[PDB]
């Protein structure tokens, strides 16, 4: 088994009040079942889409989860990922500089 | 060089319905098709503009292939449990990847096909495209079935014929995106951490294809063990992002240079803060 | 262009 790598980031450079896409990229994991939520101020965002399951040369899987969002100064965004490899869900906060 | 690659995954979910089958097809780093057995009306669907123009016969035919292969994978998952005497209560995964690579001459460089069961190599088509390698005694049962079906001949004909012919067609119909590499937009950002040191982060954005090299040098020497380097990630519009960062002493920023290699750059780039 | 239907494992 392989625990997921996680990155949270925007499609375009964030500008407050401008529409954008919030991404959570999970990769390198096996088996494929995985729970990924995008959170706004700690609350699950409802309309999240994801890419079609695919995998790498080593059989490990990767998925991009994404949602339209309009960043602001004070709203806090994060990705919450659970997988059979983890003792508890991992929360990775969105940082517009990374 | 160019490649067409297919990725099939079938995953059982005991107590939650039939196994789900997903197929995705790529040219290089660009997805062009998908099939998801869980979709409301499962069909092969275009994911790139340069196959949206194939007509209904093409799409219906692909759809049929995926629907029949989903059914077959469900039987196969049962067969595999039989070989190992695994209980129906546990989830299992069957993966298959196959495709063709072309060299700079537009000629087949290699065809391949490989399968994995629960993440472990199970059976693979040999380089000669005429025989198989089985990883264990269950896969030897599969190999003897495929040998009796003479299926390697069908792989040879597909990999050396159809796969090449259709990769070349896609490359031509999609050449304004598939054969025109998009160079990374680059910049360096500075993030003081204390009065006395600061992070320099070198950014590569909006590039295609995904392969890139991003490194920091100090006075022309590599900083490999001192560079934080994120994995290349999809922007979600078909292009990719990456960054590399080093922590430097205040006032010493001019010693540092960021180096970018990418197929869309006429020559390697050197950047500074 | 995908492979034709493959025999079961």
């Amino acid at each position: 088994q392989r625990t997921p790598k996680i990155q949270v980031y925007s499609r375009h450079p964030a500008e407050n009040g401008k529409s954008n896409f919030l991404n959570c990229y999970v990769s390198g994991f096996h088996p494929s079942d995985i729970e990924v939520d995008l959170l706004k101020n700690g609350e699950r965002i409802e309309k999240v889409e994801h890419s079609d399951l695919s995998f790498s040369g080593d059989w490990s899987f990767y998925l991009l989860y994404y949602t339209e969002f309009t960043p602001t100064e004070k709203d806090e965004y994060a990705c919450r990922v659970n997988h059979v490899t983890l003792s508890q869900p991992k929360i990775v906060k969105w940082d517009r500089d990374m | 060089s160019h490649s067409m690659r297919y990725f099939y995954t079938a995953v059982s979910r005991p107590g939650r319905g039939e196994p789900r089958f997903i197929a995705v097809g790529y040219v290089d780093d660009t997805q062009f098709v998908r099939f998801d057995s869980d979709a409301a009306s499962p069909r092969g669907e275009p994911r790139a503009p340069w196959v949206e123009q194939e007509g209904p016969e093409y799409w219906d035919r692909e759809t049929q292939k995926y629907k029949r292969q989903a059914q077959a994978d469900r039987v196969s998952l049962r067969n595999l449990r039989g070989y190992y005497n695994q209980s129906e209560a546990g989830s299992h995964t069957l993966q298959r990847m196959y495709g063709c690579d072309l060299g700079p001459d537009g000629r087949l460089l290699r065809g391949y096909d490989q399968s994995a069961y629960d993440g472990k190599d199970y059976i693979a088509l040999n380089e000669d495209l005429r025989s198989w390698t089985a990883a264990d005694t269950a896969a030897q049962i599969t190999q003897r079935k495929w040998e009796a079906a003479r299926e390697a001949e069908q792989w040879r004909a597909y990999l050396e014929g159809t796969c090449v012919e259709w990769l070349r067609r896609y490359l031509e119909n999609g050449k304004e995106t598939l054969q025109r590499a998009e160079h990374p937009k680059t910049h360096v950002t500075h993030h003081p951490v204390s009065d006395h040191e600061a992070t320099l982060r070198c950014w590569a954005l909006g590039f295609y294809p995904a392969e890139i090299t991003l490194t920091w040098q100090r006075d022309g020497e590599d900083q490999t063990q001192d560079t934080e380097l994120v994995e290349t990630r999809p922007a979600g519009d078909g292009t990719f992002q990456k960054w590399a960062a080093v922590v430097v002493p205040s006032g010493e920023e001019q010693r540092y240079t960021c180096h970018v290699q990418h197929e869309g750059l006429p020559e390697p780039l050197t950047l500074r803060w | 262009m995908a492979r034709e239907l493959h025999p079961e494992y």
